[PDB]
């Protein structure tokens, strides 16, 4: 018999992105080649099959630094991290290949789906 | 608010 | 020029509630009289003006235990914590007064609004 | 997915 506040989930995510922008309670740095990205482990796990696996691991759960595969593109990661915190994906002709490869590695199935559909439409 |  | 995934914010919140149920990466215990509630500080701040103030404080940000005012009803808190993690509010005749008082203390304006409207309709 |  619950009632539901439609905008609640979006409002929560907006405040989680505000915390990220202000670097409040971030508990991990994701290292992608020469670049570093601060984030909240809980948000990363909630969005990515890869981070969900990493941070449920009894040893990796306590690491403050995670190094991604050297093939991972920093811009692609940046675009996906922004998506995690906002629901918005900056998908462009010049970045689609890097975004799709990063989304496959991070196990973000909905992003992979759409990248596949956008590429198919251009061929 | 809505009835979900 | 971003695209947006409609269900993303809800999916994130569902996974944050899964983390709470499994007690993964919870970093605070909220003590309400004889009862204890484990949660994630980031979610509490994202939902509540009171917790936002508490956890931006340079000393309170590092506490693992927060004791609420002894006037706070544990069931009312439980209902509001469930709401924070699900967008669903278990608002009933028998709990509405406690829920509204807890929501005022926690500074959860949308919940206070609806409690006010539901009480007004019964008078 | 939508155009926001
Ligand atoms: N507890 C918990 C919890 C925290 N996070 N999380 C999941 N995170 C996840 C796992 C796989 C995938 C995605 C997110 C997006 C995607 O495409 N695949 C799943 C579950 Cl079943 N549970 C949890
Ligand atoms: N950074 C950050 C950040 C984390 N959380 N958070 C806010 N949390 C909040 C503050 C006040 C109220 C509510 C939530 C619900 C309500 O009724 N009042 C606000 C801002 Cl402006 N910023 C942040
Ligand atoms: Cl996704
Ligand atoms: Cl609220």
């Amino acid at each position: 018999s619950c009632i539901q506040f439609t905008r609640h989930a979006s409002d929560v995510l907006l405040n989680l992105n505000r915390l990220r922008s202000r670097d409040i309670l971030t508990d991990v740095v994701i290292v992608v080649s020469r670049e570093q990205f601060r984030a909240h482990k809980t948000v990363l796990m909630a969005c990515s099959g890869l981070f969900y696996s990493i941070f449920t691991d009894q040893l990796k759960c306590n690491l403050s630094v995670i190094n991604l595969d050297p093939e991972i593109n920093p811009e692609g990661f940046c675009i996906l991290l922004d998506f995690m915190y906002t629901s918005r994906l900056n998908l462009r002709e010049g970045n689609i290949m890097a975004v799709m490869a990063t989304a496959m590695y991070l196990q973000m199935e909905h992003v992979v789906d759409t990248c596949r559909k956008f590429i198919k439409a251009s061929e | 608010w809505v009835i979900p």
